[PDB]
C-alpha cells in the first residue's frame, strides 16, 4: 500500500469518527 | 467550505476543516483530541456500488440506488470533499462520481444528484432530471436539490438531505404536480416556506457525452404563480420532458 493510499485510510476513518460526532450535535 | 486540492486532502485544507470543528463544537477541542491520530477508530467499510440483474425492476434498483447514497452518510463535517462545477460536460461529472464511489466520503444534496446520474445510466427506461428547491425559513433563504425521475409514466426522486422527506421518493407519483406538491407540503411540516422550484431536462445515459446538465429548464415562482398556474407550469414542463 502506497503513502497516499494510507493517508486516504487514515483520513477517511477520521472523516466518518468526526461525521458521527458533528451528526450528534446538530440535533443536540 | 469547499476542498479544492483533491483527496487525500492536503494540509492546509485538512487543518481548516479541523479548526472550523473547534470553532463550532461545544467541547470543540476535545473533539480533535480524541480523534486525530487516534489508532483505534471504526474501520467504515467501503459501501458496495449496486449492481442489477435484468430482471429486477427498475423500481427495486431505485431503493438500492437509495441505500447506497445514504451508506456514504449526510456530511456534517463542514468541508465538501468532492467540489462540483455544474456547467462540467457530464463525462466530466461521471469521472467525479465514480471517484466518489471509490473514495466514499460523506456527500450532500448536490453530489447525491451526480451520484444518482452516474447509478442510474443503465436505465435507459427511466428518465432523469433535477429538481432544485429554493424555502424560507426564520428570515433566511435555502436550496436544495434533488434527482427527479420518471419511470413508466409515474415520478419519484433520489437525493440526499438531512430530513428523510426531502430526499427519497419512490415513482409512484401520477404527475410531476403531485411530486412537486408533496415536497411542498414536506417542507411546509418543518415549517419552510417553498419560494422558487428550478427543474431541469431530462440528462442523457451516456456517461461520455460532452453535453451539460440543463438545470434551469423551468424556473417557477410559487408565491407569483398561484396554485393553479403552479401546477400547469408543472404540466408543461412535464410535457418539455416527453
Ligand atoms: C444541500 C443540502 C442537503 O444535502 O440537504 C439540505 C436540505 O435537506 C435540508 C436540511 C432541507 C432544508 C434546506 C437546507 C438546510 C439546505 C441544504 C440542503
Amino acid at each position: 500500500k502506497s503513502a497516499q493510499q494510507e493517508l486516504k485510510q487514515r483520513q477517511r476513518a477520521e472523516i466518518y469518527a468526526l461525521n458521527r460526532v458533528m451528526t450528534e450535535l446538530e440535533q443536540q | 467550505f469547499v476542498n479544492r486540492g483533491g483527496l487525500p486532502v492536503d494540509e492546509a485544507t485538512w487543518e481548516r476543516m479541523w479548526k472550523h470543528v473547534a470553532k463550532i463544537h461545544p467541547d470543540g477541542e476535545k473533539v480533535a483530541q480524541r480523534i486525530r491520530g487516534a489508532t483505534d477508530l471504526p474501520k467504515i467499510p467501503i459501501p458496495s456500488v449496486p449492481t442489477f440483474q435484468p430482471s429486477t425492476p427498475v423500481p427495486e434498483r431505485l431503493e438500492a440506488v437509495q441505500r447506497y447514497i445514504r451508506e456514504l452518510q449526510y456530511n456534517h463535517t463542514g468541508t465538501q470533499f468532492f467540489e462540483i462545477k455544474k456547467s462540467r460536460p457530464l463525462t466530466g461529472l461521471m469521472d467525479l462520481a465514480k471517484e466518489m464511489t471509490k473514495e466514499a466520503l460523506p456527500i450532500k444534496c448536490l453530489e447525491a444528484v451526480i451520484l444518482g446520474i452516474y447509478l442510474t445510466n443503465s436505465m435507459p427506461t427511466l428518465e432523469r432530471f433535477p429538481i432544485s428547491f429554493k424555502t424560507y425559513f426564520s428570515g433566511n433563504y435555502f436550496r436544495h436539490i434533488v434527482l427527479g425521475v420518471n419511470f413508466a409514466g409515474r415520478y419519484g426522486a433520489l437525493g440526499m438531505s438531512r430530513r428523510e422527506d426531502l430526499m427519497y421518493k419512490p415513482p409512484a407519483f401520477r404527475t410531476l404536480s403531485e411530486l412537486v406538491l408533496d415536497f411542498e407540503a414536506a417542507y411546509g411540516r418543518c415549517w419552510h416556506v417553498l419560494k422558487k422550484v428550478k427543474l431541469g431536462q431530462s440528462v442523457s445515459h451516456d456517461p461520455h457525452s460532452v453535453e451539460q446538465i440543463e438545470w434551469k429548464h423551468s424556473v417557477l415562482d410559487v408565491e407569483r404563480l398561484g396554485r393553479d398556474d403552479f401546477r400547469k407550469e408543472l404540466e408543461r414542463h412535464a410535457r418539455d420532458m416527453r
